[PDB]
RNA sequence: UGGAGAGUUUGAUCCUGGCUCAGGGUGAACGCUGGCGGCGUGCCUAAGACAUGCAAGUCGUGCGGGCCGCGGGGUUUUACUCCGUGGUCAGCGGCGGACGGGUGAGUAACGCGUGGGUGACCUACCCGGAAGAGGGGGACAACCCGGGGAAACUCGGGCUAAUCCCCCAUGUGGACCCGCCCCUUGGGGUGUGUCCAAAGGGCUUUGCCCGCUUCCGGAUGGGCCCGCGUCCCAUCAGCUAGUUGGUGGGGUAAUGGCCCACCAAGGCGACGACGGGUAGCCGGUCUGAGAGGAUGGCCGGCCACAGGGGCACUGAGACACGGGCCCCACUCCUACGGGAGGCAGCAGUUAGGAAUCUUCCGCAAUGGGCGCAAGCCUGACGGAGCGACGCCGCUUGGAGGAAGAAGCCCUUCGGGGUGUAAACUCCUGAACCCGGGACGAAACCCCCGACGAGGGGACUGACGGUACCGGGGUAAUAGCGCCGGCCAACUCCGUGCCAGCAGCCGCGGUAAUACGGAGGGCGCGAGCGUUACCCGGAUUCACUGGGCGUAAAGGGCGUGUAGGCGGCCUGGGGCGUCCCAUGUGAAAGACCACGGCUCAACCGUGGGGGAGCGUGGGAUACGCUCAGGCUAGACG
């Protein structure tokens, strides 16, 4: 199926992490279909995590099952809340 | 580091106190027979420790060496031509506690006109650079304990070097015994 | 790793005043005017014409030494400047000074640019908070440089200040007196350093 | 968009078959110059309404057979058999040169 | 076989360095001194690491 | 040595045993019908068809033929009997046939 | 935004021209030397053998069963029993084991790269919607007994559940033949006829949750086919017999010579087939001014193989790395009849070999799988260990301080050198010890809100007591190469065509700026040099940008085929060619900008560029093509 999950890139304990949607049978850091965002875990920059809204919401539309750390940066983000 | 310890048993021993016979896998080379063992607190200090001993055997050793063809002028002349012709042997044991034997042995069977050789004398299997070595040399290649690897068998076979396999020690002797000959 | 070792030396074998020690390199004692020809026997021996080559390798080496820095990465950041746009030369030579040992040294805050660097080295230099203790610290235009909170207090610091109380500082360069802090405002051109030096030789030299 | 090719039918000796010789003129990847490159191509004729000498505008498809990847679209001129003369006296030439 | 006088038996283990010899027919192989059965040339000191011979201790 | 994979294999075993006597079934009811419609005994041949089409439809619901493989199966059998039929007969119970 | 040459055939020159060298780089290695820290990275050899441990399972919210445990009895006890249970243990049943991880032998091929196509197709799980889920029957493990067999294991009889299987009913629908319509290859719609559905558990149970069955729509994942690009050898010239096409059928999810029967005799080839060798391919990387050239390590994709070969089974997907069957090879036991194996998973063992790490800790993060969930699993991964194997960062002090100690070295005997170097004064304070001490980890979980959004709660650390901060606190490893010209840097002693060096010219046969040492220098520096390969210089394969009277080089000429190439004018077409637009050209890198780790490496964010390739439009000068004419070429 088809996931919206975190790639693991940068450095050993500077890690940085893609927001991004893929297949679920993929290499952690292999052939994704769309990044979507970012997302740094050490806080360090002001713009720490940041995912583009619409394109997200699409993708669930279609049917991309997050996973749940995926799916917390988002609700924080702003993308599962609705009025 | 240990890696395993397995008693005589033979069974798997994680822990293993004072006055039991462990089978140790762990060591980068293959250590002599009667050395002592000793605790070390990380490993480099036990590098450096190796090194130190390295250097008080290996420099004594060469200055033993060196003080050999003093002479050049007749010495070497002399060293040089040799009347009673000698035989090529080189060895390959299960154990160090064997080897030794072998050549204490083999070191009195040598009164006879061929005079017996031995150049590389370790423990374990035989090999394609062994069979080489021969090769170059023109020397036999004799096993006690262990069995030949069957890539290495072969060689061994078609490239036309002495290759023996043995069960016990006497057999070993008994067979050197027949490798000084006489021609007439 | 550093030079270390004999450096007055070094001034000699160049035959310019190289003020690698501050004072005594000022005064009748650096070597250039008690003696001023190369170290070693054939110093005072006829100088023989030198190669294209060589002209560029010793001017090369005057930089490197006056900058007091690793051969290794005088390279780099020669490719930096290369790789960035402008005057290759004279680029090359502010990216160098924005070395924060180099810029410490310009302020006053240390006689010599080792010196200099071993401050640094040894928390006493703080860049806007932060003690930072690696001269090869770039520092872009516009920030600034004092000397550490527990750093105020020691001798040193005090006599170079009163060293430089007076005497006026580079155009790139501000620094308040009173309260031991350095601010690096403009980056600086090779027209605001009266180096002896050559870049265009030292440009030449690293081509091929 | 199937690929679609311009190209005459130099053989008809099989049932249902029309072979063409596609020419195309691609610039050498070093040297700049133009080379006038051919190549053969097999297309399905369910009529055999296609004859030699015929050029024809041929369309990949899905396949009919071991390399009879194409259909034959239209006929664009028929009678330029010069080209096709040419193709059979380069065939003659081929034989020639073996022992 | 470089090196002020060489050490090496009639079935001595070598380590081969390759790179010519304009004088010499045949031979394009240095043999590399400081390994296996090729011990460091004695009484080196400017020159070791080619010749792979230690540093010696000053007094 | 030993893992509980030696389930997954045991399970395959059953299922193919399972799935050989669906589709052999299916087979020979198929060759049975293509007899039937040989000569032109229509009436039984057609339930014979229906038969062995039911059957196809159930090895397809089931984990046997699956899908549209089935679909085809059934086409090509029943496409073979119209095809026999003409060899006389004609639809006698409706059956199969899209008459 | 970018391009250095030089030494050398000679008595000297000019060239032609090879060789050699500086430059940079490597998955390197070796030698000497060796403080740390960050990060990257480490069998490039035998795809050789492989131990041991682990590397893939999980669901009791699918179901029966054994072993135990409890709460309570029925049970005097003992049973047996009943539930709630707590775990286990194995079985059935389902989902995953086709993902992840490795290696690069083969394969020079639609294998890949690339751009399309699929009216010739699949897609379990995911989501979107629609419609359902009515009844009845059955076997089979486990289990019990009974054997056979040394073991591996296994056959026989019986029992029993279930989301296992079957059968009937319904039909939203779909499936198929036939017809009709619209399309245009098998796409969509419809009619008659035939065929096809399913299955339940969970509770806060009259209510929802998870699952279910059929369908269409999507989504991703592919399968298959084609356009073009894809190493050397012409001393490999003809290759082909399912081979090239057809008709019919089989087989497939689907086309097709994939396979078979039958008819036809083709098909490919010098625009390089077939054959041999070589080689995974690329995104890239290294180099280079660029064009190119080499390479494909790590990282990312794709392929291919899991001792060699062959083949199926099960499923959404394998011809299946830790499944199966079979033959062979080999290792391992055998009660000689037979079985067990497979590290190209991590670690490790050997063996080859110049050479390559730890039988490490962890599920904490991310991701995987299963699961309602907790949670279980995870040698993916996160990290730590070792190696200066790369790259970067810092230390080995700083400030004084002789018209110049000693030591050593030369000297023309005055002196010079080492060298402000040292000693010595002053100052700082890696190491080091204490004191604290992380970011990374806020969720899934619970409760309130409807199990939605939203609100609060709590736990959860391998790294690691590490990084890092606060206090203290020692002056605290310098090595290697070279020093005749290239080429930076010179003297003396010793040696005497010897010993030696050398990459090249060549140095050495008694005053050697080339050998050994010493001083002195110079280059770099925790490194430096040697070796090996690659590129560069090498415009030494020349497209940009070489030449061929005499240097290497014009075939001995003729005619002539392919091929290549082409006069002038006018008009079209618009293939090349240009352009505009768009789509692609993934990410990582490379480039620019900013930002994080005290800097930098490293990484992150954003941006631009980017040959090429498709699609749509345009342009017609120049090729190409068609048409018409001309007379300068050519022919008569
Ligand atoms: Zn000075």
């Amino acid at each position: 199926m088809v996931k919206i999950r975190l790639a693991r890139f940068g450095s050993k304990h500077n890690p940085h992490y893609r927001i991004v949607v893929t297949d679920a049978r993929r290499k952690r850091d292999g052939k994704y279909i769309e990044k979507i965002g970012y997302y740094d875990p050490r806080k360090t920059t002001p713009d720490w995590l940041k995912v583009d809204v619409e394109r997200a919401r699409y993708w669930l539309s279609v049917g991309a099952q997050p996973t749940d750390t995926a799916r917390r940066l988002l609700r924080q983000a702003g993308v599962f809340r609705q009025e | 580091r240990i890696r395993a310890m397995m008693d005589a048993d033979g069974n798997q021993r994680k822990e293993a106190g004072p006055g039991s016979a462990v089978q140790v896998l762990g060591f980068q080379e293959l250590p002599h027979a009667g050395d002592v063992v000793e605790w070390v607190p990380d490993l480099e200090a036990a590098k450096e420790i190796a090194e130190e001993r390295k250097e008080e055997r290996k420099a004594r050793e060469e200055e033993e060496k060196a003080r050999r063809p003093r002479t050049m002028a007749e010495l070497l002349r002399a060293m040089q031509e040799e009347g009673r012709k000698e035989l090529n042997l080189i060895l390959r044991a299960d154990t160090q506690g064997s080897l030794e034997a072998i050549q204490h042995i083999l070191a009195r069977e040598s009164t006879e006109d061929v005079k017996i050789n031995i150049l590389l004398a370790q423990v374990g299997a035989p090999t394609e650079s062994d069979v080489l070595l021969a090769q170059t040399a023109n020397a036999a290649i004799l096993a006690f304990g262990v069995n030949p690897p069957g890539s290495v068998k072969k060689k061994a076979e078609e490239k036309g070097v002495l290759l023996k396999t043995f069960r016990i020690i006497y057999d070993l002797v008994d067979e050197v015994r027949n490798m000084v000959k006489g021609q007439r | 790793g550093r030079y270390i070792g004999p450096v007055c030396r070094l001034c000699r074998r160049e035959g310019v005043k190289l003020y690698l020690k501050g004072e005594r390199c000022y005064s009748p004692k650096c070597a250039m005017e008690r003696r001023p020809y190369p170290p070693g026997q054939h110093g005072q021996k006829r100088a023989r014409r030198p190669s294209d080559y060589a002209v560029r390798l010793r001017e090369k080496q005057k930089l490197r030494r006056i900058y007091g820095i690793s051969e290794r990465q005088f390279r780099n950041l020669f490719e930096e400047a290369s790789k960035k746009k402008g005057v290759t030369g004279s680029v090359f030579l502010g990216l160098l000074e924005s070395r924060l040992d180099n810029v410490v040294y310009r302020l006053g805050f240390a006689v010599s640019r080792r010196q200099a660097r071993q401050l640094v080295r040894h928390g006493h230099i703080t860049v806007n908070g932060r003690r930072v203790d690696l001269p090869s610290y770039r520092v872009r235009p516009g920030d600034e440089i004092a000397v550490a909170e527990k750093s105020r207090n020691l001798e040193l610091i005090r006599q170079n200040l009163e060293a430089m109380k007076g005497r006026k500082v580079g155009p790139w360069l501000s620094l308040d007196v009173e309260g031991m802090k350095g601010k690096f405002l403009r980056l600086p051109d090779r027209e605001d350093l009266a180096l002896p030096v050559n870049e265009q030789l030292v440009i030449e030299f690293y081509s091929r | 968009p199937k690929k679609v090719l311009t190209g005459v039918v130099v053989s008809d000796k099989m049932q249902k078959t029309v072979t063409v010789l596609v020419e195309r003129q691609f610039p050498h990847p070093l040297y700049g110059k133009v080379i006038k490159r051919s190549k053969k191509y097999l297309a399905h004729d369910p009529e055999e309404k296609y004859k030699l000498g015929d050029v024809v505008e041929i369309i990949e498809s899905r396949p009919i057979s071991k390399r009879k990847r194409f259909r034959v679209l239209r006929l664009v001129e028929s009678g330029r058999m010069d080209l096709v003369e040419k193709y059979l006296i380069r065939r003659q030439n081929y034989e020639s040169l073996s022992k | 076989i470089p090196g002020e006088g060489h050490n090496l038996q009639e079935h001595s283990v070598v380590l081969i360095r390759g790179g010519r010899v304009k004088d010499l027919p045949g031979v394009r192989y240095h043999i590399v001194r400081g390994v296996y059965d090729a011990a460091g040339v004695k009484d080196r000191k400017k020159s070791r690491s080619k010749y792979g011979t230690k540093k010696p201790k000053e007094a | 040595r030993n893992l509980s994979a030696l389930k997954r294999h045991r399970q395959s075993l059953k299922r193919r045993l399972r799935n050989k006597a669906k589709k052999s079934a299916i087979k020979t009811l198929s060759k049975k019908a293509i007899q039937l419609a040989q000569e032109g005994k229509a009436e039984e041949a057609l339930k014979i068809m229906r038969k062995a089409e039911s059957l196809i439809d159930k090895a397809a619901k089931g984990s046997t033929l699956h899908k549209n493989a089935a679909a085809r199966r059934k086409s090509r059998l029943m496409r073979k009997v119209r095809q026999l039929l003409e060899a006389a007969g004609a639809p006698l119970i409706g059956g199969g046939l899209s008459a």
